[PDB]
């Protein structure tokens, strides 16, 4: 089924013609648009008082990356390299070797945050929930170099944001 | 809300207040406390000049009333 | 004390045009469901000061090949004319009282286009010159109808003296006597100052902006005096000053409202608007206003 | 976006118009050949970046057709719902930027408030405001959170008045009419021959919709 | 003495003026321009910070590069940068402008806008939310507040 | 009516601890609203809410005047909110 | 004299303020690094000039109304306006107002 948007026929009786002429001469639709804008002036603005007020977010929000660790205090990452295999932008570089106790742990874990596209594929490929994409979005930088994260930076990010990262994972993990 | 526009407008208003009133006050100060005499048409200019000559102080606004008729 | 009067006329107008920029931003913001500047200053009140300081501190981009003479002359002429227009106006008593005040204002408006012409010619660019030519054509075109409308209105005043317009309207505004001419005058003042829907076009740039906004405020003051006659009591002129200023503010906010409300015309569209809708009706209403005082034996006094 | 345009003018009339494009050619199609299908899904978000989930849906439909599988019914309903939301987003953007370029510029803000609300809907479902990467070649990535449908209904029952305000500003305004009426007329045969589709067809009277 | 006090105060005044009215131009090359426009929307309202919307290149204070910079585009970017008055800053928005991002290994993409122009602030994201870009603008304002031009001239 | 909004303005002045606190919040946060205090932060931040405001404006934070090592009377930024209050403030939860 | 002083003050203030605007940013150190001839524009300029001349003819109308020859003055004023309208109509019908 279809509709006509512009298939109207103006009436040609004297009253309609006079209405059209009065609209042309007295600018009725122009005044009506003025009235619309005037009415819109007298209603509350939608502006929020940043940085004292924040825009709403979700537990599913993707932000600055982090490397998590188990409650015992040991890091979750086991160098399976699935996050590096799935990364659409090839932003992750990983190097691993057996630790001093035979544990399978990384020695290099770099994310180029200028290559990242913040798709979250890395956190949904990880089987141990090690790499997450946390809630932080205010991490703008004055140099290009500070956006090339290494393992220490990501581990510090995890230890910094662990409380809210774990709370968000608790809120959202049943949807995965 | 919209009334936060009112402060700035007020300042604008205050500025537009200053010229007009100022002129009026100056016209009162330089014409002996009365309206500045406007002189088109050159007849009332003649009246102003006659007043200036009559006053004796070379000021047209110094009026000489009936007490000067003796 | 005449120098004090000149300064007390000049400085407040510059301050008012400085704060009009702030007011415009605030009004369009609130008409657009947001806020204007409200961070710099208690309610954005220090925004104009910061703007002025930044503009006067920033590097100016001299064309490095242009005629430096006209390049500097154009802002001087624009700002001087914008300030000179305020001399004739009676609020209630004018700084300078002239017999032909209205004709003087018309002459200054007529000169106002040389700034556009010289800036366009001195830019050393074909496209900027073409834009200046279009602007000048629009300006002269609408100033034609300004002159005709203005004399048609003054046919009920008896002279070109601006002060007499206060005496003419002690009992009723001139908006009621001739509203079609008032509508046409308002539109032509839109098109004169290059305001929406007719705006097709560091230091010296701020000079031009100052001159244009002063021209807008003066156009509104002229319109308020010409069509919205305030009551004047000789023993308390500040009442007249307050009424006149309030009406001028309302008309300026009406420009801002119109800017926020509308699309903009094409060049040929506005030229056709003038030459084929405003000029014929302006001529017809000029004939009507020539005839009307004679038919009704209501010819104004002064001759 | 960014466009270069070379035109021959005789007076004010346009005699010849020649657009030069390629200022945003990144080479998406060649880069896709080095990624898997899942890895190549996010490029389609960036292709037409005002209607993201529509591109996602087209890519997913192609991959599903080649895979000989079909998504579950609820996934299809979610896909169509978010496709219509994306259509609302795109039409708001198009109309209000058209008006902005003409010079109206107020409905731009009026309706980008609604656009921000729809971005919040995108964010709640996928964690991303615009490049959701929500619609995959097997269905959708995640299920709706338990309060999403209520908020979608609450948003959608006031939007008609926003469209009405836009129409009040634009539809009957004589300046808008004279800017738009009898401009860029295209005949049905020329529209078909030139490869036009979408509204460009229906504006000329052709009854077609996929 | 008072010589350093006066220059410090005057520098503070000039810094406050310069950072309290930032007039940007935006190369809306790609989809980061959409979030840039959402920062001008009612909710975030960059104008309320003194940051006007779409200033001309001739009177623009900061350049915001929001989108992918291709090889076909870099000369125009540099030319527009060269025609800005001196107190000028560049803000890089999103992955594509920061370091190439999702098109980093492409024959027709410049691997970062900083290969062409010096950049003051990097805003990371794909795209950075309008709030993130606002945070970047305010960070640039704080950076301007930190600078000190009159003291350096005094001591030289 | 209009007297009612004026009395609300005066109550809004008085609820900030006098004219001094009123001007402090006016010149620091560009907003002088009064809401119920939700919590105190170990770095000095204060958290307030007001459910009668529309979504987005119904929660806010007053930043401390001195965080780790710098004077933060004017130089405030959104990275100063700790992760738990970050989650509450950005409306990812209803539980402070 | 008063008007001369007012003009001198206005021009002097404009000159000095433009000069300070143009020299304040030049005290600090920085890097320091056609043919078409549209005929329609000329035609509209000439049309403006001619209508301006006829407006100059119409300008003494406010004083023309006190003459005791009200019929003659009315006839001449309406005649001038008729010729203004006739010029406009002629230029309209000969495609002189097109773009
Ligand atoms: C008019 C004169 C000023 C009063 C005024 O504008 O009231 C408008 C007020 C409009 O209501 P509204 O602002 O839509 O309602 C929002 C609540 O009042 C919201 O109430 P609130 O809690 O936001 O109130 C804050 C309060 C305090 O606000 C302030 O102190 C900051 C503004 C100071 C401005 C100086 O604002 C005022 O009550 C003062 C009004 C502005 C006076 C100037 O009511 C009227 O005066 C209507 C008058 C008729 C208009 C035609
Ligand atoms: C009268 C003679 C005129 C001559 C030419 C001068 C032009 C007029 C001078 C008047 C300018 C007004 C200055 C007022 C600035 C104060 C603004 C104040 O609010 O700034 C605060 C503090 O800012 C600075 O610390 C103060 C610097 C102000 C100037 C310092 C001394 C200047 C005096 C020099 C005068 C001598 C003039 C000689 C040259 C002709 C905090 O603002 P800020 O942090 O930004 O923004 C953060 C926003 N938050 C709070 C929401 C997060
Ligand atoms: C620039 C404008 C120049 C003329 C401005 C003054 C016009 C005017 O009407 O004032 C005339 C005024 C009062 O006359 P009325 O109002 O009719 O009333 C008299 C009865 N009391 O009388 C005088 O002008 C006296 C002084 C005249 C000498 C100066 C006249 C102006 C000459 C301008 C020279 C500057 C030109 C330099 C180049 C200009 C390039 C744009
Ligand atoms: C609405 C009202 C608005 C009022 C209109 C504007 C008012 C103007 C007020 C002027 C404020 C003072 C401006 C001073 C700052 C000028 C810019 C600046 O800081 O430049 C620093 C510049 C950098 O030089 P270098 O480091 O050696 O070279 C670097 C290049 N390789 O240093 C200077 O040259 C200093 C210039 C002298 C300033 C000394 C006194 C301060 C100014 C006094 C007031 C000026 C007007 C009187
Ligand atoms: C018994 C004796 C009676 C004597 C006779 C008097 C009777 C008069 C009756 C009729 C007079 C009406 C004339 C009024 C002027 C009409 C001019 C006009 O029609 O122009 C419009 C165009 O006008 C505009 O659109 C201008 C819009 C510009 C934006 C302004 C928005 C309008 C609202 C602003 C408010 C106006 C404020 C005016 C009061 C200000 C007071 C100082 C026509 O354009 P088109 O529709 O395209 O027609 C062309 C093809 N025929
Ligand atoms: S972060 Fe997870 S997916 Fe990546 S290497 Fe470590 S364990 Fe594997
Ligand atoms: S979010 Fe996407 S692009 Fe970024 S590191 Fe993870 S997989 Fe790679
Ligand atoms: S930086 Fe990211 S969001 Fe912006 S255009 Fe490129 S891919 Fe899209």
């Amino acid at each position: 089924t279809y509709k006509f948007v512009n298939m109207r026929e103006p009436s040609m009786d004297m009253k309609s013609v006079t209405d059209r002429a009065a609209q042309t001469l007295l600018w009725t639709e122009l005044v009506r648009g003025l009235g619309m804008t005037l009415s819109y002036l007298f209603r509350e603005p939608a502006t929020i008082n940043y940085p004292f007020e924040k825009g709403p977010l979700s537990p599913r929000f993707r932000g600055e990356h982090a490397l998590r660790r188990y409650p015992s205090g040991e890091e979750r990452c086991i160098a399976c390299k699935l996050c590096e295999a799935v990364c659409p932008a090839q932003a992750i570089t990983i190097e691993a070797e057996p630790r001093a106790d035979g544990s399978r742990r990384t020695t290099r874990y770099d994310i180029d945050m200028t290559k990242c596209i913040y798709c979250g594929f890395c956190q949904e490929a990880c089987p141990v929930d090690a790499i997450v994409e946390g809630p932080n979005f205010e991490f703008s930088t004055e140099t290009h170099e500070e956006l090339l994260y290494n393992k220490e930076k990501l581990l510090n990010n995890g230890d910094k944001w662990e409380a809210e990262i774990a709370a968000n994972i608790q809120a959202d993990y049943l949807y995965r | 809300m919209w009334f936060e526009i009112l402060p700035g407008i007020a300042v604008m208003a205050a500025c537009l207040f200053i010229p007009g009133m100022a002129t009026a006050h100056i016209h009162k100060f330089t014409n002996g406390g009365k309206e500045k005499r406007v002189a088109h048409f050159s007849y009332q200019w003649n009246l102003m000049e006659r007043d200036r000559r009559i006053s004796g102080v070379n000021r047209y606004h110094v009026t000489k009333g009936l007490e000067n008729i003796d | 004390m005449f120098m004090i009067n000149i300064l007390s006329l000049i400085i407040p107008i510059l301050l008012a045009v400085a704060f009009l920029t702030l007011v415009e931003r605030k009004v369009l913001g609130y008409m657009q469901l947001r806020k204007g500047p409200n961070v710099v200053g208690p309610y954005g009140l220090l925004q104009p000061i910061a703007d002025a300081l930044k503009l006067f501190t920033k590097e100016p981009l001299r064309p490095a090949t242009s005629s430096i003479s006209m390049f500097i002359i154009a802002p001087i002429l624009a700002l001087s004319l914008a300030l000179t227009m305020w001399v004739p106006l009676p609020m209630p008593y004018p700084l300078i009282n002239m017999n032909l005040g209205v004709l003087f204002m018309l002459a200054m408006s007529s000169l106002a286009v040389y700034s556009i012409l010289w800036s366009g010619w001195a830019s050393n660019s074909k496209y900027a010159l073409i834009g200046a030519l279009r602007a000048v054509a629009q300006t002269i075109s609408y100033e034609v109808t300004l002159a005709i409308i203005l004399l048609s209105v003054l046919l009920m005043n008896g002279s070109y003296t601006l002060s007499t317009l206060i005496t003419t309207q002690e009992h009723i505004w001139m908006i009621f006597t001739s509203w079609p001419l008032a509508m046409m005058w308002f539109i032509s003042t839109l098109a004169e100052t290059n305001r929406a829907p007719f705006d097709l076009t560091a230091g010296p740039f701020a000079m031009f902006f100052m001159a244009e906004y002063a021209n807008i405020i003066m156009m509104n003051a002229f319109t308020a005096i010409l069509f919205l006659g305030a009551s004047h009591d000789p023993h308390t002129p500040e009442l007249y000053t307050i009424n006149f200023v309030l009406k001028t503010l309302a008309l300026t906010i009406t420009f801002l409202w119109i800017r926020a409300s509308y699309p903009r015309f094409r060049y040929d569209q506005l030229m056709h608007l003038l030459w084929k809708s405003f000029l014929p009706l302006t001529l017809a209403l000029c004939m009507w206003h020539i005839s009307l005082p004679i038919m009704t034996a209501s010819i104004p006094p002064q001759s | 976006g960014v466009l270069r345009l070379v035109m021959e003018l005789s007076g004010e009339m346009v005699r010849k118009c020649d657009p030069h494009i390629g200022l945003l050619h990144r080479g998406t199609e060649k880069l896709i050949e080095y990624k898997t299908y899942l890895q190549a899904l996010p490029y389609f978000d960036r292709l037409d970046y005002v209607s993201m989930m529509c591109n996602e849906q087209a890519y997913s439909l192609a991959v599903e057709k080649l895979l000989n599988i079909q998504p579950p019914p609820r996934a299809q309903w979610i896909r169509v719902l978010f496709g219509e939301i994306t259509r609302l987003l795109n039409h708001i953007m198009a109309v209000t930027t058209h008006a902005l370029d003409i010079g109206a510029m107020t409905p731009f803000f009026w309706m980008f408030e609604e656009r921000e609300k729809m971005f919040e809907f995108y964010e709640r479902v996928s964690g991303a405001r615009m490049h959701a990467a929500y619609i995959r070649p097997g269905g959708v990535h995640q299920d709706l959170p338990l309060g999403l449908l209520d908020d979608i209904y609450e948003f959608s029952k006031n939007f008609s008045f926003r469209i009405d305000e836009l129409e009040e500003m634009l539809t009957n305004n004589r300046i808008w009419r004279n800017r738009t009426v009898d401009i860029g007329v295209v005949t049905a045969e020329d529209a078909l021959n030139y490869g036009f589709s979408g509204v460009m067809l229906r504006g000329s009277g052709i009854q077609w919709d996929l | 003495s008072r010589g350093e006090y006066v220059v410090a105060k005057l520098d503070d005044l000039v810094n406050w003026a310069r950072r309290s009215s930032l007039w940007p131009m935006t190369f809306g090359l790609a989809c980061c321009a959409v979030e840039m426009m959402h920062m001008a929307a009612p909710r975030y309202d960059m104008d309320r910070f003194g940051v006007v919307f779409r200033a001309s290149p001739r009177q623009s204070d900061v350049m915001i590069v929001a989108g992918t910079l291709t090889n076909k585009m870099a000369p125009a970017l540099r030319k527009v940068y060269d025609q800005m008055p001196e107190p000028r800053y560049v803000v890089s928005m999103g992955s594509c402008a920061n370091g190439g991002g999702y098109y980093h290994y492409s024959y027709s993409v410049v691997r970062g806008c900083d290969r062409i122009v010096p950049v003051d602030i990097y805003v990371p994201g794909c795209p950075p939310t309008a709030e993130a870009l606002l945070y970047g603008i305010l960070q640039l304002q704080r950076k301007i507040k930190r600078e000190k031009r009159l003291r350096i001239w005094y001591r030289r | 009516e209009l007297v009612q909004v004026l009395r609300r303005g005066l109550q809004q002045v008085s609820g900030h601890g006098g004219l001094r606190g009123y001007l402090r919040v006016l010149f620091r946060a560009n907003d002088v609203r009064v809401g119920t205090l939700v919590g105190e932060d170990k770095y000095g931040n204060k958290y307030y809410e007001d459910n009668k405001q529309f979504f987005g404006r119904h929660r806010w934070v007053i930043y401390t005047t001195e965080m780790n090592g710098r004077d933060t009377f004017w130089d405030v930024d959104g990275s100063m909110v700790p992760p738990e209050w970050h989650r509450w403030l950005h409306c990812m939860t209803d539980d402070p | 004299m008063n008007i001369m002083l007012t003009l001198l003050t206005n021009v002097t203030l404009a000159s000095l303020l433009v000069l300070i605007a143009f020299w304040l940013p030049q005290l600090n150190a920085y890097s320091e690094k056609r043919l078409p001839f549209s005929m329609k524009f000329f035609l509209v300029a000439i049309t403006f000039l001619l209508f301006d001349l006829e407006i100059a003819l119409l300008l003494p109308l406010p004083w023309a109304s006190q003459t005791n020859n009200l019929k003659t003055m009315l006839t001449m004023a309406l005649f001038l306006l008729i010729l203004l309208a006739a010029s406009l109509a002629y230029e309209w019908t000969q495609k002189g107002l097109e773009w």
